[PDB]
């Protein structure tokens, strides 16, 4: 009943995919064309009900809607974990090198 | 004729919200057609009160005063947000951005330090219906979010944290850990607070307003270590309106 | 607080001038062999 | 072990052509890299933005790809953000911007090859340490 | 939980004659946040040591 | 497996895990051993058998790393969570016990699994009575530890006694001071062919 | 550095007695050399005071009386007995090395003064409780995990990044 | 009780200082 | 007989059991003040937010500390190098949270200790002595200036001066090695040489004099009673001592002049400690110890590690852990 | 603080026993003179 | 048995302290 919510979220999809509601912005460098421009946009307009919701972000150029499709399979969405989004930790989570 | 940084540095006046002349008893009128944003909201605390815990039951402890020890570091300022008009004529400020939190530790009698995150993060605050003008009798009531005093990377003095750090009491390798679950597993609280802003000075020309506020919220719970104390804050405020 | 500050300023200045005038009072001449 | 043709052999372009640096070119580029770049890129990290590094697998995923000589030499002329969407000559040393980064002025075209040569050969000798950070010092 | 329950010997003699608060801000009368000046329990103690 | 043998295979009985001011009996530290719990077997989600890297005697604290028969790290308990790939939660580690008090039981919930992983680094896993002596949980050394320490320390101290009393035997005639009528000729160079022997004056 | 991270040797009172003897020796060495040099008798005419010693002279070459009065009045106590003084210069550094030898003997066996139990119990139960004692063990913990794989190659330590203890940002 | 002990030992040292200086055996010449 | 002249004669009198002097006029009050504040703080001060991150560190006995762990904690990083006397705080409670006691103690101690050195000159003048005992003391006084004042000036904060306690001292010297590689600095190496050398020569000189005491006593009494205070004759035989040490090594490596020998005893630890105090003072401006990380590589360019690279792995573990909550950006530039 | 209780008797004896020995020998020294 | 643990130190000094006083007085008597 005293869970560490961060650990317990490592045992959801959050632990295998980029979680559009929780993961830090630096993860968007693992796949191409996604950083920095789209990543910026994904995060401001978080959170998302389902993965495909990112295609309805207003302003997307068809080139950008293409790159997102090419990578829908690397995304997920789980419930927002406050501990991961508060403090602006999705832009800077204390980890550099 | 504005003051310059070098005029202010080291005086304390940087922690002080702007003031309105004691003659500014006007009103600012609201065209429901036009939109409006609050360009700058400044919240300056002056008094910090803590609820005692009276041991027994039917006594209900008092709010007691405290001493500030973290110096002139306390003001919220440069806050901004939408100012909307609803169906019934109320207005609602929605916070967006700004320096909308300051950590504060006050000291009760007997030495207990009570730290807290004085904040209006995500504030939403509305008026009575049928305003049609902001006056020296308008009242703004609302609620805001109080995240955890420490964020997730914060490592306690034995290396233990939530998003980082050890998960056990590593200097007691074969101690029974059921005693220490409270201290070993960190929690990120998220609670609400309530604020009231009372307008008492209005410049009809410039759109500026000013007055008093009272807010209630919870102190630091050291990531689940202990239980929070209740805290009431009083001070003064200043805000400037623009037709966005 | 303002009272304390004055007190300290006063106490300090006192010992300082004791020092400056102590050495301005023929200190080279306070020795056991040759005095001037 | 030693500095042999295999390790000195790097990709020229994305088609998959290859080019084989001389030892001389390798030491040339290492030198130029310390002179023009290491103040921010020692060890293959980026001190002013650690999220982006010089590991070959990062360069491969840049838009345009940059795990080859052509892509690297182009970047020293007209650098872009990682996705390719904005030119950034204004805040990154480049020939397009050598007016404001005075070190980039005396670099000749062959100089750029050697620099790009170094970046691509070094991961092959140091492995994980290149762009790894302090964890691998 | 008054003083006499806690084994206090000399505290009630300071209190008998007017000394009742502490530089910590409490007072044996229950009143919180109070400023006693020097002649608190602490200063009385200090002065017997000087 | 007899419990007496498994109890030997546990670092709390290692004499090199103690401390100079952690006083008393070993039981004052981890408690009074009551029962072998069983031998813990760790499997990832692929059903590979995983092996907790045991703690060496040098280390007051040690991290939790699981490996395969080939030595390859496959799970751990991460410190920094944000970029972790080997976590028990990601790798679905489980613990099954064979023998002992817990024989035939499998635990899957990650916090229980980790907790036994934290004990496995000490070797075999026992149940202890911590209340009876109010055990503080910190390893003490054994009588092997204390006897060795004390006798090594005395031995060294007694070497100085050897030296002292030996010096005092060979030099008793000057214990109270050198001769006051020693001439600088006995002591300056080239005076005597042999040092201190006065019969060899040139 | 090994002994700091693994043994917490600075916390060992047998090392502390070593430190007080080495530094005490160095103190005694400087202060006795400087006292003699500034209580010298004037036995020559020239400004180099060295010339004016004779190795064979029975007469002492500095004033024990003016040295004793000086230090009695500067420091409150001073030596009065030249034999005790020089024997004390023997005693102080010799003994400190002996005490540290004993400590290292303890460490042969991992019998460290590594922890204060009372501190650990409180800090485990009270996450607001921090001292320099707890801060130094974090540092010891940093040293152990970061240096061990390279320093003990035969242990094939493999510490993936996620397990390394690190503070924020660094 | 730890605190009382630490401070009592410290205070004994300061008193020893007092007697060591003002109540010393007074050095006598020759 | 004028009232001032009579005061001046008491101040400078050679007849006070403890010499006062013009230097003593500043020293006494400033040392009594630093002393009294320290004793009170060590025992009773509440915790101090040294690193300015609202994470107070408990230093005194009444807050759960012992003789080894207690300290007067340095003042808040939030203050940096600003002056912070009591009268600049809204209250003693604020002053205590932010670590005011430390500033009060160090400034008064540095002053009174400065005047201590000068007081040594002064009494030497009044007694007809040579003047330079004080030059010897400046080596330790310079050391105290480096860790309490110079190092904070160059790092920009008193939070980084040396704590006033036993474990705080070790904390200061651990972080120092991580940030400066001080063991690999040649001025710390000369300090070790000054300090080891000093202990060696102390034991040597002590054993050489002791070895050559002239027989003046029986077996049943201390050899120490063979010296009488103020006797004119030397109490040991210096040529017998030179005779033994010349042969233990060789003739010309041994002093037969007691003035050179004692001058040598003074110069060696003084000079070495000047250097190692200079080492702390120049590392205050971050001119650090030698850095040979990866200075050795093979024909291919593999790193071939040395002991320097091992040192660095331990420096790294110190680096990444110290002040674990206080850094938001990747380099610890101060 | 949860501290070793015999710490007190240990520290008290550690001081008193050797200290008393020294005092005994000082005082019977003064009485000789 | 759940006894008073300050009883040991109390008994100890009760014995030692007045005991020490008397030994001191006896020895300095024997030596004059
Ligand atoms: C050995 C040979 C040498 C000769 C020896 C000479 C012997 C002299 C020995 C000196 C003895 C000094 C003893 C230490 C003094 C420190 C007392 C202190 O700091 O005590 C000061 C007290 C303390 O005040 C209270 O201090 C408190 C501190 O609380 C702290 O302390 C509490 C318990 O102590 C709790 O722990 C609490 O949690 C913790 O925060 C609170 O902050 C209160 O708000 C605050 O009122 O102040 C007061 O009211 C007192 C008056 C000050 C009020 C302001 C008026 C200013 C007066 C100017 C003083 C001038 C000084 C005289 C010099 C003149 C020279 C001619
Ligand atoms: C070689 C001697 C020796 C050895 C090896 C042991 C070993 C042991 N005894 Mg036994 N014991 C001994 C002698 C010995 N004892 C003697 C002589 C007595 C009578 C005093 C006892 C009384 C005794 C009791 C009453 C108990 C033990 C117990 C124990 C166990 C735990 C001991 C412990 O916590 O150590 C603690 C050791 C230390 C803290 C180290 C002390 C060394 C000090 C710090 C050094 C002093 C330094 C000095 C002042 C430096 C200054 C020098 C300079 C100025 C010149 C262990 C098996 C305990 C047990 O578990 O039994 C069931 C128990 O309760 N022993
Ligand atoms: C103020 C700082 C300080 C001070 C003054 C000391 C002082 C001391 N330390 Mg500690 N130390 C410190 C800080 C400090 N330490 C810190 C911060 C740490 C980190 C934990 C350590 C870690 C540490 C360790 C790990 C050890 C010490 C040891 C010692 C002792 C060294 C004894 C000695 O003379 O060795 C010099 C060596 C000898 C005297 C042995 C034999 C010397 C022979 C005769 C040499 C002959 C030379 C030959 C003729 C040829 C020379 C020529 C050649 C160079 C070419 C001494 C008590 C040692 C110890 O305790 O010893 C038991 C030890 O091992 N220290
Ligand atoms: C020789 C006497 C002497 C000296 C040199 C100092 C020096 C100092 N004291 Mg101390 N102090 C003293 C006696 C002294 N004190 C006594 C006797 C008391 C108790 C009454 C105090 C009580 C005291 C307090 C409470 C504080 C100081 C502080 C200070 C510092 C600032 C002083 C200042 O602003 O002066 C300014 C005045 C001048 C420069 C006069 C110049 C005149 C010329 C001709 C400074 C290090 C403060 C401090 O340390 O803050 C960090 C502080 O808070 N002192
Ligand atoms: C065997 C290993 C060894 C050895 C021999 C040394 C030796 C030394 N170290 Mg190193 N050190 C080591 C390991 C070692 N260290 C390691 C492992 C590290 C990294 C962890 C360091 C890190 C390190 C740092 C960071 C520092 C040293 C310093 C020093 C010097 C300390 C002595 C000194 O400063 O005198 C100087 C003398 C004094 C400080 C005396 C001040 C005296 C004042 C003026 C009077 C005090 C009055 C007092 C309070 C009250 C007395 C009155 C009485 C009635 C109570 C010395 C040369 C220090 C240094 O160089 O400072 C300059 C220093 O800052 N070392
Ligand atoms: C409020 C509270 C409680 C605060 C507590 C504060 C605090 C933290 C205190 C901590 C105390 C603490 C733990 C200290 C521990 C120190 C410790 C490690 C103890 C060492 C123990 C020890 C027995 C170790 C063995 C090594 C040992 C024997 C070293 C001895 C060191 C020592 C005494 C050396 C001599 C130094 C000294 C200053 C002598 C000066 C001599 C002097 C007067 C010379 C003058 C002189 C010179 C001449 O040449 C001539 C001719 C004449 C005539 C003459 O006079
Ligand atoms: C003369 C009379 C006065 C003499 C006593 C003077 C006091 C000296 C105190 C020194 C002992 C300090 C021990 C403190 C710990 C204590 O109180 O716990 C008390 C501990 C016992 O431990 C207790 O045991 C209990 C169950 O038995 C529980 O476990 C308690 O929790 C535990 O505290 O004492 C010891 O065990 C005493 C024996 C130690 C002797 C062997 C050590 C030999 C090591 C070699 C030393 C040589 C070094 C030479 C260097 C020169
Ligand atoms: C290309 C390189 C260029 C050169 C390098 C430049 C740098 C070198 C600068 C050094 C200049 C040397 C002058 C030294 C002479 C002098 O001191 O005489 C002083 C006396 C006089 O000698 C005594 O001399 C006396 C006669 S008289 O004074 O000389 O007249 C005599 O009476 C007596 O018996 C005899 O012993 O000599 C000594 O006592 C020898 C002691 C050695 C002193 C050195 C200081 C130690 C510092 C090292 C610190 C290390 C810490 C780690
Ligand atoms: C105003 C400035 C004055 C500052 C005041 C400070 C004064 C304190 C000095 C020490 C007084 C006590 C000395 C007692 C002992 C005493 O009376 O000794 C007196 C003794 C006199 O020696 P003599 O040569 O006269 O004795 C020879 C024969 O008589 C003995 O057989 O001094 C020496 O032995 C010097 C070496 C002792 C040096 C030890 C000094 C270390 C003291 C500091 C350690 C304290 C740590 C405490 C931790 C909190
Ligand atoms: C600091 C002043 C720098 C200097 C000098 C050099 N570079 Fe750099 N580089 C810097 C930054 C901040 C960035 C990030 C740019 C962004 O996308 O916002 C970069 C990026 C690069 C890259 C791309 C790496 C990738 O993963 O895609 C390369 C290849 C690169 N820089 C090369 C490079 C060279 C060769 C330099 C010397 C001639 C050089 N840089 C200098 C910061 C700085
Ligand atoms: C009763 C009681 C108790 C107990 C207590 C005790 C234990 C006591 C102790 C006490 C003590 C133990 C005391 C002390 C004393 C000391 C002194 C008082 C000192 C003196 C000193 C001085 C005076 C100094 C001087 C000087 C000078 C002046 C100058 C310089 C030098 C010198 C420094 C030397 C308790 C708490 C439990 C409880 C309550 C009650
Ligand atoms: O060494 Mn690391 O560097 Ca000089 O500051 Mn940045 O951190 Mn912090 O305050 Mn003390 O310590
Ligand atoms: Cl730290
Ligand atoms: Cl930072
Ligand atoms: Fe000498």
């Amino acid at each position: 009943e005293l869970v560490n919510v961060v650990d317990e979220k490592l045992g959801t999809a959050y632990g295998e995919k980029i979680d559009l509601n929780n993961t830090n912005i630096a993860a968007f460098i693992q796949y191409r064309g996604l950083y920095p421009t789209l990543a910026k946009l994904i995060v401001k307009n978080a959170p998302y009900e389902s993965v495909e919701d990112v295609l309805n972000i207003p302003g997307l150029t068809e080139r950008q809607k293409q790159i997102l499709r090419e990578n829908l399979e690397h995304f997920t969405v789980t419930e927002v974990e406050t501990a991961l989004v508060e403090g602006g930790d999705r832009y800077n989570n204390g980890l550099y090198k | 004729q504005t003051l310059t940084y070098d005029d202010i540095v080291g005086t304390g006046l940087a922690n002080k919200c702007p003031t309105l002349d004691d003659t500014a008893r006007g009103a600012y009128p609201i065209d429901s057609s036009q939109t409006y944003r609050i360009a700058r909201l400044c919240l300056q605390p002056t008094t910090f009160l803590v609820k005692e815990e009276p041991k027994n039951k039917r006594q209900e402890a008092e709010f007691v005063p405290t001493k500030l020890v973290t110096r002139e570091t306390t003001s919220l300022d440069q806050i901004q947000g939408e100012l909307k008009v609803n169906s019934d004529g109320s207005l609602t400020f929605v916070e967006e951005d700004g320096i909308d939190f300051q950590p504060v530790t006050v000291q009760m009698a007997g030495g207990e330090r009570i730290p807290l995150l004085f904040t209006v993060k995500n504030l939403v605050a509305s008026t009575q219906p049928n305003v049609t003008s902001i006056t020296t009798s308008t009242d703004f009531k609302g609620e805001f979010n109080v995240p955890s005093y420490r964020t997730a990377n914060f490592l306690d003095p034995k290396g233990r944290g939530l998003a980082s750090g050890y998960d056990s009491a590593i200097a007691l390798p074969q101690a029974k850990e059921e005693e220490l679950a409270r201290a070993n597993v960190k929690r990120f609280s998220l609670t609400k607070g309530q604020i009231s802003l009372n307008v008492a000075k209005v410049d009809g020309r410039t759109g500026e307003i000013a007055g008093t506020f009272e807010s209630e919220q919870l102190s630091d719970d050291d990531m689940g270590a202990h239980e929070p104390h209740e805290v009431k804050i009083q001070g003064v405020f200043y805000a400037s309106i623009e037709p966005a | 607080m303002e009272t304390l500050k004055i007190t300290v300023y006063i106490v300090v200045t006192f010992f300082v001038l004791l020092f400056v005038f102590g050495f301005l009072s023929g200190d080279p001449a306070r020795n056991p062999k040759r005095k001037d | 072990a030693e500095l042999t043709p295999e390790v000195l052999t790097v990709p020229l372009n994305s088609e998959g052509k290859t080019i084989t640096l001389t030892e001389k070119q390798y030491l040339e580029g290492k030198r130029l890299f310390q002179y023009a770049c290491a103040s921010c890129h020692v060890g293959g990290i980026t001190k002013t933005n650690p999220s982006l590094d010089l590991r070959t697998e990062t360069l491969a995923l840049a838009t345009p790809p940059r795990d080859n000589i052509e892509g690297l030499v182009d970047y020293m002329k007209n650098p872009t953000t990682y996705d390719g969407e904005q030119e950034i000559a204004e805040v990154h040393p480049s020939l397009r911007s050598a007016d404001i980064f005075p070190k980039m002025r005396n670099l000749t075209e062959k100089d750029l090859v050697a620099i790009a040569g170094h970046i691509l050969v070094e991961p092959k000798i140091l492995g994980d340490k290149w762009g790894g950070g302090k964890v691998y010092y | 939980n008054p003083m006499w329950r806690q084994g206090m010997f000399v505290l009630p003699f300071m209190a008998r004659l007017g000394v009742t608060g502490s530089w910590s801000g409490w007072s044996i009368t229950g009143e919180t946040g109070i400023d006693p000046g020097f002649w608190s329990f602490e200063g009385v103690a200090l002065a017997h040591i000087v | 497996i007899p419990e007496k043998l498994a109890f030997y295979d546990y670092i709390g009985n290692n004499p090199a895990k103690g401390g100079l001011f952690r006083t008393g009996p070993m039981n004052k530290g981890d408690g009074i051993a009551q029962a072998w719990k069983g031998h813990a077997v760790f499997r990832n989600k692929e059903g590979e058998e995983l092996f907790v890297r045991r703690m060496p005697a040098f280390f007051e604290s040690f991290p939790v790393i699981l490996t395969d028969k080939n030595g390859v790290v496959k799970a751990d308990i991460p410190f920094r969570r944000a970029e972790s790939k080997y976590s028990f939660e990601q790798q679905g580690v489980t613990v099954s016990f064979y023998g002992g008090e817990l024989n035939g039981q499998t635990f899957t919930d990650p916090p229980t699994v980790k907790s036994y992983a934290r004990k496995a680094i000490f070797g075999e896993i026992f149940e202890f009575d911590t209340e009876t002596l109010n055990s503080d949980g910190i390893f003490r050394t054994s009588p092997r530890g204390w006897f060795t320490f004390a006798h090594a320390v005395f031995a060294l101290l007694f070497f100085f006694g050897h030296i002292w009393h030996g010096a005092r035997t060979l030099f008793r005639d000057v214990f109270s001071g050198i001769d006051p009528e020693l001439s600088p000729e006995q002591v300056e160079w080239g005076f005597y062919q042999k040092v201190g022997d006065v019969t060899t004056r040139r | 550095l090994f002994f700091q991270g693994f043994h917490n040797w600075t916390l060992n009172p047998f090392h502390m007695m070593g430190v007080a003897g080495v530094l005490g020796g160095a103190l005694l060495c400087a202060i006795h050399g400087a006292t003699v040099e500034n209580t010298l008798f004037q036995d020559g005419e020239g400004a180099s005071t060295f010339r004016a010693f004779n190795p064979t002279q029975a007469e002492e070459t500095y004033s024990m009386v003016t040295a004793n009065r000086f230090w009695s009045q500067i420091f409150g106590i001073a030596f009065s007995n030249k034999r005790w003084l020089h024997f004390f210069m023997l005693f102080v550094p010799v003994t400190g090395l002996w005490m540290s030898a004993i400590g290292v003997v303890g460490l042969a066996l991992n019998l460290r003064s590594y922890d204060f139990i009372s501190q650990e119990i409180r800090a485990a139960e009270d996450p607001e409780f921090e001292t320099f004692y707890t801060k130094n063990l974090l540092l010891n913990e940093g040293i152990r995990a970061w240096m061990a794989p390279q320093d003990q190659p035969h242990e094939n330590f493999v510490f993936p990044e996620e397990v390394l203890p690190r503070g924020n940002a660094l | 009780m730890e605190t009382i002990t630490y401070v009592f030992i410290f205070a004994c040292i300061i008193a020893l200082f007092f007697f060591a200086i003002f109540f010393r055996e007074p050095p006598r010449i020759t | 007989a004028n009232l001032w002249e009579r005061f001046c004669n008491w101040v400078t009198s050679t007849d006070n059991r403890l010499y006062v002097g013009w230097f003593g006029v500043i020293m006494i009050p400033t040392l009594l003040a630093a002393t009294i504040c320290f004793v009170i703080a060590f025992i009773a001060a509440p915790p101090v937010d040294i690193d300015g991150i609202r994470e107070p560190v408990s230093g005194s006995l009444l807050y759960g500390n012992n003789i080894i762990t207690g300290a007067v904690v340095p003042s808040s990083n939030a203050i940096g190098l600003h002056f912070y006397p009591i009268w600049e705080a809204a209250s003693l409670d604020e002053w205590l949270y932010n670590g005011g006691p430390y500033q009060l103690i160090i400034f008064h101690f540095l002053l009174g200790a400065s005047c201590y050195m000068g007081r040594q000159w002064e009494l030497s003048y009044r007694l007809g002595m040579r003047p330079w005992i004080c030059v010897a003391y400046s080596a330790p006084l310079a050391s105290a200036f480096a860790v309490f004042l110079i190092y904070p000036i160059g790092q920009g904060s008193f939070s980084d001066g040396m704590p006033l306690g036993i474990s705080g001292t070790f904390n200061f010297m651990i972080v120092f090695q991580a940030e400066h590689n001080i063991l690999m600095h040649p001025f710390h190496q000369l300090g070790v040489a000054g300090v080891f050398g000093g202990a060696l020569f102390c034991a040597m000189h002590g054993s050489l004099v002791t070895s050559s005491l002239i027989r003046e006593t029986t077996e049943t009494e201390s050899a120490n009673y063979g010296y009488k205070f103020g006797q004119e004759e030397e109490t040991y035989n210096i040529v017998a001592a030179h005779g033994y040490f010349g042969r233990l090594i060789f003739q010309y490596a041994s002093f037969n002049n007691s003035r050179s020998l004692h001058f040598f005893l003074a110069a060696w630890p003084v000079v070495g400690v000047w250097f190692t105090a200079l080492g702390i003072s120049t590392m205050a401006f971050n001119l650090n110890g030698f850095n040979f990380n990866h200075s050795v590589i093979d024909a291919k360019g593999n790193v071939i590690n040395t002991w320097a690279d091992i040192i660095n792995r331990a420096n790294l573990g110190m680096e990444v852990m110290h002040e674990r909550n206080a850094h938001n950006f990747p380099l610890d530039l101060a | 603080m949860e501290v070793n209780q015999l710490g007190l008797i240990a520290t008290a004896l550690f001081v008193l026993v050797p200290s008393v020995f020294l005092i005994i020998l000082y005082v019977q020294t003064e009485s000789q003179q």
